[PDB]
């Protein structure tokens, strides 16, 4: 009996260890109302969380507590974890030990303060923080190979060979789902359809998930988009109003492969995956090309795998065979790994206890992280 | 054609026209179409069903005001064509549009359909030699005569902050919010009804804009002025009747700096300025704080510069020099910039010829913009 | 001044500028290392009359004809 | 030749240029090509798409930085051509390349293709009378005015140790390691992200280099200073914001002494020096240990001399006299050596003439360099 709780910037995936898929999946947001001095009606919650805030988007100002895999407002994150254990999962945190997930190369204060809350506020019996990328490999039953776990908050590239990780080869890029969502708003505003508010940004994320797809040749796709209106698809908003996004459909996910569009002055998700493999030892490169995994929900774009293969193959040597690993459950790839890890009898020892936390302090986490 | 170019500012509230030779705009009239309020069947009433600028101001109470441009976007194009036709009337300028070339001043990050249709009208309806769409912010710097400078241009329709350093505008650091002078006029009408004076009519909305422009001071501390008993300064209406404004005077334009009070999800005028500087690169931040320029009519509020300086200082880093350099001609700054730009021999290269638009296509106007 | 006197909607009796108040090697002094003063004029004089023999010079990774020592002798 | 020969110390971090005979290099500017990343909209902005040296330093925030040479190997030659062109331009020495001979200063044990292309550019693109390529270490000894000494030259790009006894330099005892000042700045950036301050931008990476030079001390005992709670020393960024560096201050420069931290299997700077002496013949070991000369900018770290003297003493034999001598101008020591060598009449014989290069080709340069 143990709890796996993925603390993703976009969506918080929580559930019991051993189960196939996560029990409760809700958007990680806190909804505070745009209140005036006028008195409010009955059935009023001071701050709404998750699926409740997703229902009452109209009035509530949606504030994401985790920004680029860094917890900015801890009071907000506490209210999400309270919604996770007590309401969503229907379980006491004192009974079950809780596994959390942190992105690699995050600030040290993040892991420090995270565990402090779990030990003091919720009074958990044991707490282990893990790298999202390390878990994602277990999903595919692969010990060897690199992963390109692109989330809503961040995208990170962690090469692991024969159950041994290369820490110095790890590269983090701040370009992620939320930056693409923010980019899609700007180009939709250029077409005509203006989306400004926090509630409207959530509707633009629903537009992104459904329509947007990765093009094989961007320049070739822009030529077809100009000539014919075949790529132009219609989407119905919450309001009866319908919109035809056009070429901006495949223009949004292009930003992943060339950040110049967003204006970050950084390497693309294809180029960073190559650079990470080159930073590793020369011998093991072979297996990393052969076992390139794509994880998170930012790798569920239709035809990212085809475009990824093409771009890596061009950069990589001709003799090498480049196979991209795209399992059907990419969105729940971080959690399903956690469920496999927590269930294993070997992992029982690796848990950090309250007694261990009390004596040493919150600094113990940095030793027993990975 | 060598004959003098005609600058025209597309201000949502007030459109400012004139020749490039003039130091100031000779002809500047309100941007609204005036039709008779009662649907005219009979003779001896207001004939034509069109009253623009000074003719409208004379017979204002009889007519019904309808603004053609909202939030820096043209809603009714038929109305805007009549307005631009009145610019080339016997009343203002008194010239052929076919002879003189034109310069438009569209707000930043507007819809591309707005720019395309604006060009189509000025090339097809009027037989213009050449047209050039420009950004309102870039012009404001030419007027003042400095290359580096952030331009907080608070218009009637839209308030936007564009950072430009050494003649280089960062397009990602641009910030645009719809809460502008027109919204302040709308919110003042609500507070005037809370004082007990209704301005229900579209004509009666114009005198609320006059009340705002005459008497509305921005308090340095809003909470202290609320507790203090007001003088209740009397304003005289067109009919002759007096109205005591009282606390509505100062707590109306406050909604610029704090738009959450009414319940509008926006950043605020102090916030968009700071955010635009913070979004830009770290090296430039100090110079961009050291060079801020106020543009448009919604900066002329009494004690605006006093409040903004205080609200920017607390958000901005400690011990940083913040100079908010307002010109004396803030309202007419955007046009004077165009008048200088138009006069230069470089402008001859920048604009798009009528034959160029026929051959090249639609993109011609967009690609030459920058 | 007379230009802005003509126009109606102009700021009168207002300050133009709103501004804030104007606010007014450790290794090279180490014990471990011995600090030398570089005098190129002195150095130039010491090497002044020193020459090199560039005849039969080959520093390259050429195997032929045993070992070589570049810069044979002066004068 | 009557015209003085120009000394150019082609350093990875800073390229130092000047005329032979001069006591100090008159014109020393940072080695990078700055291109504007933001768009030009206004007229009168900064002219050219290439900014090099002091103009690039002033307008750093505007530009995207790109180092042409990495680890003493010219990666992009087009860029290296533009910086050498800028040395001869009006801003620096302001003379024709055809009239003055050149003295280039490359690092030891660099690729042969680098020396070949370096010559090709300096003879074809610039029609120079004569070029001599020399080692950095050999010059550093002429500057101090000593015939016997080992030269530990820790530069920005590469750190190397060359044992030189009575004029002769031992080519098999040369020790070179890629880990250097620029890897310390790269390793500092990684630890600053762990502390929770991000510097993703190429312009922001120059601020990390500024933080390194100002606030980073090498602790005499590494394991001792790790455990003890450190005083969190605040540093002021260009914008004004304060960062607490904390443990990253002293952990960052330790990379030079322990290359295992970044994860490269190479010798430490302390191991490089002793290995270079131990590789030399038995008789000269005592004289080389007595005569150690530190060079390059990366030796200027606070407590470098103290730590190195501690580390060398443990690896070196018992009861041997270890005197580490530092010239006050460590940074400019390499160039001053070049000026003294260039001023001698013996340098005339050492040169490769144009005709000599044109006849034999690449071989002539390889024959006469060490
Ligand atoms: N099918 C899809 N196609 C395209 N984009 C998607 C799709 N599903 C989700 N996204 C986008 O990618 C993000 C995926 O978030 P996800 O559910 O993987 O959680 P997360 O916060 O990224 O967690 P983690 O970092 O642990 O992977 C969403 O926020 C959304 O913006
Ligand atoms: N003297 C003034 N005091 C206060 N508000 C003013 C004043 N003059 C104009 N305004 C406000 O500013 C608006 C004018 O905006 P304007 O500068 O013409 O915008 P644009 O830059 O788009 O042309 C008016 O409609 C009014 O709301
Ligand atoms: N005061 C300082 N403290 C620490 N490191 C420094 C200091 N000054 C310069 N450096 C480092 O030394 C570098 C300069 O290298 P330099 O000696 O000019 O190279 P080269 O010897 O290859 O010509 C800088 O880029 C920086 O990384």
């Amino acid at each position: 009996a143990a709890l796996v709780v993925d603390n993703g910037s976009g969506m918080c995936k929580a559930g019991f260890a051993g189960d196939d898929a996560p029990r409760a999946v809700f958007p990680s947001i806190v909804g505070r109302p745009r209140h005036q001095g006028v008195m409010v009606g009955m059935g009023q919650k001071d701050s709404y969380v998750g699926d409740e805030a997703q229902s009452k988007r109209g009035i509530l100002t949606l504030k994401y507590p985790i920004e680029h895999g860094i917890v900015t407002n801890w009071d907000d994150m506490e209210k999400i974890w309270h919604h996770t254990f007590y309401n969503e999962l229907r379980v006491a945190p004192e009974e079950h030990p809780v596994l959390l997930t942190e992105a690699p190369l995050n600030p040290k204060a993040n892991r420090e303060k995270m565990t402090q809350i779990m030990f003091e506020t919720f009074n958990t019996p044991a707490m282990y923080v893990a790298i999202q990328a390390v878990l994602s490999l277990y999903a595919s039953g692969r010990t060897t190979g690199i992963v390109m776990d692109s989330g809503d908050g961040v995208t990170h590239t962690v090469p692991i060979y024969e159950g041994y990780a290369l820490p110095h080869a790890i590269l983090r890029l701040d370009l992620a789902g939320r930056d693409l969502t923010d980019y899609l708003m700007k180009i939709l505003t250029e077409r005509g359809y203006s989306f400004t508010t926090t509630a409207e940004r959530e509707i633009v994320r629903d537009i992104k998930e459904k329509l947007c797809y990765v093009a094989l040749d961007f320049e070739q796709e822009m030529a077809t988009a100009a000539s014919s209106s075949s790529l132009e698809k219609s989407y119905e908003l919450p309001d009866g109003q319908v919109i035809t996004i056009g070429n901006e459909r495949f223009r949004c996910p292009e930003a992943l492969f060339q950040p110049s569009f967003l204006g970050m002055e950084s390497c693309g998700i294809h180029e960073t995956t190559f650079n990470s493999i080159m930073k590793c030892d020369v011998d093991i490169r072979k297996d990393l090309y052969a076992n390139t995994v794509l994880s998170g929900g930012t790798t569920m774009y239709p035809g990212i795998a085809d475009r990824m293969q093409k771009e890596i193959t061009a950069l990589a040597p001709s003799t090498m065979k480049i196979k991209i690993i795209a399992p059907p459950e990419r969105k729940y790839s971080v959690w399903i790994g956690g469920s496999i890890l927590a269930s294993l009898s070997t992992f029982q020892q690796m848990w950090i206890s309250k007694q261990e936390y009390d004596e040493s302090g919150p600094s113990i986490v940095h030793r027993k992280c990975f | 054609i060598a004959n003098q170019p005609v600058v025209i500012d597309n201000g949502s509230g007030v459109i400012k026209a004139g020749f490039a030779g003039d130091q100031i705009p000779k002809y500047c009239f309100p941007n609204y179409v005036g039709r008779p309020k009662h649907v005219r069947v009979m003779a001896g009433a207001l004939e034509g069903d069109i009253f623009i600028g000074p003719k409208a101001e004379e017979h204002r109470g009889l007519l019904s005001i309808r603004y053609p441009m909202e939030h820096g976007i043209v809603k009714d194009w038929n109305d805007m064509e009549r307005i631009w036709q009145y610019v080339y009337s016997k009343d203002q300028l008194q010239t052929f549009s076919e002879e003189h070339p034109v310069l438009l001043t569209e707000a930043p990050l507007n819809p591309r359909k707005n720019r395309e249709r604006a060009a189509e009208v000025f090339f097809e309806t009027f037989n213009v030699p050449a047209l050039f769409i420009s950004m309102q912010a870039v012009l404001s710097l030419y007027a003042t005569g400095r290359t580096t400078g952030v331009v907080l241009d608070s218009g009637d329709g839209v308030t936007h902050a564009v950072p430009i350093y050494e003649g280089f505008a960062m397009p990602h650091s641009i910030m645009r919010i719809d809460i502008a002078g027109r919204d302040v006029s709308r919110f003042l009408r609500l507070y005037l009804r809370k004082e007990g004076y209704d301005f229900h009519s579209s004509s009666e909305f114009e005198i609320v804009k006059a009340i705002k422009e005459r008497a509305c001071y921005l308090s340095i501390n809003p909470q202290k002025d609320e507790t203090l008993e007001t003088e209740k300064a009397q304003y005289y209406l067109p009919d002759g009747s007096t109205i005591e404004i009282g606390p509505s005077r100062f707590r109306a334009p406050e909604l610029l700096f704090r738009p959450d009070l009414i319940g509008e999800e926006s950043e605020g005028i102090h916030e968009v300025l700071v955010f635009a500087i913070q979004k830009s690169d770290m090296d430039l931040r100090r110079t961009l704080f050291s060079n801020i320029v106020l543009s448009g009519g919604s900066t002329l509020f009494k004690g605006f510069g006093d409040r903004l300086l205080s609200e920017v200082k607390k958000l901005a880093p400690k011990d940083v020099k913040i100079r908010i350099s307002a010109p004396q001609e803030r309202l007419y700054s955007t046009w004077i910039g165009g008048s200088i730009l138009a006069s230069l021999d470089t402008f001859k290269k920048m604009w798009v010829s009528k034959k160029e638009y026929e051959e090249d296509g639609a993109r011609s106007i967009h690609r030459k913009t920058f | 001044d007379p230009k802005y006197a003509d126009l109606p909607g102009i700021a009168r009796n207002e300050p133009d500028v709103y501004e804030t108040s104007d606010l007014p090697l450790e290794e090279l002094t180490s014990t471990s290392v011995e600090h030398i003063i570089v005098n190129p004029n002195a150095a130039y004089d010491k090497f002044k009359d020193k020459r090199v023999g560039t005849k039969g010079l080959d520093f390259s990774d050429r195997i032929g004809k045993t070992k070589r020592t570049g810069y044979e002798s002066g004068e």
